């Protein structure tokens, strides 16, 4: 294999895209010019994760005893409460809709992050050495594409609840007379409150994206740059460390979602 | 020549400053959290809930710049 | 030197002139020399060190109190 | 790497899963828990009714 | 670089990382879950004896 | 070209700075909130309400600097 | 050419430093405000009145610099 | 001639440093002012008098810097 | 070409800033932790465990920037 | 000629640092002063006295700097 | 030539910022350790233990930095 | 020739940093001095005595540097 | 010659920054050692021996940088 | 030539940073000294002794820097 790690490390950042116009596979050496080139790997893995989540929960929801729970039902109702209390202590409107959304967020993002624990080459190695495919990366949240999607969804949900609960008139009043309380400065408030508005999804996405992108990149670098035999003493620590990140980056997404919506309505 | 290295320096600036701000703000907040914990060793979970509540807003803006730094380092360079 | 009073609600346990004392105050062991600025604190149970003028040391056991 | 069309597809899969959880996972399990909470808490009703 | 040797280096770490997970991350999960089954069993048994 | 490559340092600085100023300013404010919470743990959600209120004023300059920090890189460059 | 680029850098620096200044100043001020409130919640609104009163003086010199940063880019260009 | 842009940059950084200094100084001062309020609220007018007295001393040099920077940006440049 | 040394310099910048941030934030947090330990010498296990829970977060962005520094040093150059 | 540019830059940085120093220096002192006042009215005139006594020292080197800045920008230039 | 000169500037910024960070962080931690020691002259060795624990964390990034500085100044040199 | 430019610049820097040092050092010291006073004015003159006996030292390197700076700005021109 | 003049600047920063490090990093540390001393004069010897212990760690890395600062400044010239 | 003023810049750098370090480090320390004194106004001598015992330390590296600054500034 004619690979300097000095560029194998680069190939690993490449995306197996489509073009809607061509409906074929965008080769790594030349990228096509269009908005219309799906990251096939992300949509394929993302949903392969989220459907696993939904299935593993529905299979229990179809049976859940009001008696002594199974050792496996136990964990699921455990985390059901772990989410439920976090909803209850912070959101104080009526809307049923918050809690399921937050549960999906927490578990799905947890899995997406969890993607990267596995050795970096293992699935690409399968996708090339056996299954004859050109290229493959297997962490959805190592892409802005998934994260800005989710974040903009939460932005639309802000636009949903902020009107639904305080009407367009109050919505605009906040957006025109906070923070200064004086009509004498409204146009400044109009700028401030709007870019504040968009900070929430922007930061929401980019937080997760950056943390997971870097957690991946360190794995890539460790794989390539080192003599393979010295790599354990520096791949063990980062793996250990990434547990906390994969967990908290999802938990914090959930928490801030709840807080932003609850601040919207209230 | 100018096409390349100046962007790497720009990303270095971006992400160095991001590191300073994130580490220091998070440190201050966590210090107050642990102090309060040592004063009320019962309330660990309530306190650390509120800790995670606000702590996201600390990283909110620095990770803007870290993301845009990865843009410039790989969306351009 | 300065003047020290150790008194209980029932009775009095010490008086007179002292050079220094060392007292396990609530927020950390402490030691008082003359002129010390005005201070107020609880104290924990346990001994207190008195050195009487002319350096004659003696201990006392306190079950608590306020200094 | 860069802005794609993939964002819209992920938004569709996202809302699909949010509904598929909302209806057929969440109430189904919170009902279970709180029904168990009813039957557990109401056992006290004996020491509060017959006792009286 | 021997790419196969680097996939060796992956395996050492990843078998090493599993050996940390089994001894430091899994037992806190199987202990807390057992604590949960404990609480539910107890809160049912006692309450239904109060039903008696 | 230089007349375009040099702007990535402009945006790099402009928001790289506003990040740490914001993150630390937020961190401090979050700090005092936690110490209050630890000393009036029954009063938290009152303090948490004022926290968010004042916390908005912190971001005023940092965000518009992120605005201009964004406009430069994509519009000017 | 770059004659009209050094000006973009001069705008960036001025607005970034203004960001740091206003962010930190208001962070400190709001921290003391929150703790004062926590100790005397009966006084929350009076405290908030004095808080805005003082914040006014904080933001003035940072604000003048942001306006000049605007002017440099859009007025003098 | 290369003349004007260097003066633009110089004034930019000058009044940016002015912004930082004045903002943070007044932030510190206002924070201690506020806690002094929450300790003895009925003294608020006297504390306000003394706070304004001292604030007048702090903004002195910063506003001199403002003068020079705005001058060089509008009386030289 | 001289393109190399600018990259090495950018990586120096980035690692220096990252180390500053990491050391200072962790120092603040650890100092508060040691204070708590002095108070509650019997709780040092619970506190020592709680401490890491956030110590992992303070050194997030430092651990981003360290990796990018190494990438620019060895991979790019 | 090119001498003008750097003369203005030198005076600029000089006085920016002067502003930082003097503003922070008096801010800290004034904060402690107002804390004292809130503790202890009926001392206020004596506090103001000794405050001004030390105040005069903080401005010393800053006043040197603000003198020499004008010397550069208008005596020399 | 300068391929063989600016690398010393790179090493310089590396090790200088690493020094500042390590010194400040360990100073803060050691300050709180000495204060705890004064308050608890019996726990001196136990606090010393926890201190040597977290001190190792505070210096982790700085030592990466100085190792890289050595590499640069003697490998690429 | 060009020698004048860097020498005026060096003077500006060498006296600006000394200004910041002396300013903030004396401010920090004076904060404690005023606080000690306000706690017990009976001691004001004793504290003032020991305060000057300290303040002499804070001013050492600052004024040394101001000496070298004035020398430069005038003697070396 | 074009070569060695530049290296004095690199030395200036390593040996300059190291000063700020070992200076403040120790100033903070000693400050607590005094506080501890004022409370417990009878331990002033015991605390000192702890002060010298940790004080070695704080100025370890600065001593690295001044060490190299000589190697660059004088040896490699 | 271009050497001289550059080396005076290099000296000014070290002098400014030494001044920053010395002023801030000694302020941060003398402040605690004065508060200790105001705490125990009768032990001022012992505390002043220790204050110098450590002031001598903080000024080590800063004085090294000022020395090398003078050296460069005049020995070359």
């Amino acid at each position: 294999e004619n690979m300097t790690p000095q560029d194998y490390i680069g190939h690993h950042l490449n995306n197996l895209q489509l073009d809607l116009r061509t409906f074929s596979l965008v080769d790594p050496q030349n990228p096509p010019a269009t908005f219309w080139t799906i990251n096939i790997d992300s949509m394929f893995f993302s949903v392969v994760l989220g459907l696993l989540f939904l299935v593993l929960f529905r299979s229990v929801a179809k049976k859940a005893t009001s008696g002594v729970p199974g050792k496996f039902q136990t964990a699921i109702e455990l985390v059901i409460g772990f989410v439920n209390g976090s909803v209850k202590d912070m959101y104080h409107g009526k809307s049923k809709l918050i809690a399921p959304l937050a549960l999906t967020i927490f578990v799905w993002v947890f899995l997406m992050n969890l993607m990267d624990l596995l050795p970096i080459d293992l699935l690409p190695y399968i996708a090339e050495h056996v299954l004859g495919l050109p290229a493959l990366r297997v962490v959805p949240s190592a892409d802005v594409n998934v994260t800005l999607s989710m974040a903009l969804g939460v932005f639309i949900l802000i636009l949903f609840y902020s009107i639904k609960m305080k009407g367009i008139g109050g919505f605009t009043k906040e957006l025109t007379l906070q923070p200064f309380n004086h009509w004498a400065f409204i146009p400044v408030n109009l700028i401030l409150e709007g870019v504040s508005l968009l900070s929430k999804p922007v930061s929401l996405g980019l937080r997760l994206f950056g943390n997971m992108y870097a957690g991946e990149l360190i794995f890539i670098l460790i794989a390539g740059l080192l003599p393979w035999w010295s790599q354990w003493i520096l791949n063990v620590p980062w793996a250990i460390f990434h547990i906390l990140i994969i967990t908290l980056q999802a938990f914090i997404f959930m928490v801030l979602t709840i807080v932003y919506l609850s601040m919207a309505s209230e | 020549n100018l096409n390349m290295d100046l962007l790497y320096m720009a990303a270095a600036v971006m992400m160095g400053l991001a590191a300073i701000g994130a580490a220091i703000g998070i440190g201050i907040l966590g210090g107050k959290f642990l102090e309060g914990a040592a004063r009320q060793p019962d309330l660990i979970p309530l306190l650390r809930t509120q800790f995670f509540i606000v702590m996201g807003l600390v990283d909110a803006i620095p990770m803007i710049a870290v993301g845009l730094g990865l843009y410039v380092m790989f969306a351009v360079a | 030197t300065y003047h020290l009073d150790v008194v209980s609600a029932e009775q009095q346990m010490f008086s007179g002139l002292v050079e220094k004392i060392q007292v396990t105050g609530s927020e950390g062991e402490l030691g008082i020399y003359p002129g010390h600025a005005p201070l107020l604190t609880a104290i924990k149970p346990g001994m207190i060190r008195i050195v009487k003028q002319h350096g004659h040391e003696e201990f006392i056991y306190l079950s608590g109190g306020i200094l | 790497m860069n802005l794609n069309a993939t964002i819209l597809g992920q938004a569709i899969a996202f809302v699909l899963f949010v509904l598929f959880a909302m209806k057929y996972v969440w109430p189904p399990l919170m009902a279970a828990i709180e029904k168990r909470q009813k039957e557990i808490a109401d056992g006290l009703a004996s020491a509060e009714r017959a006792h009286k």
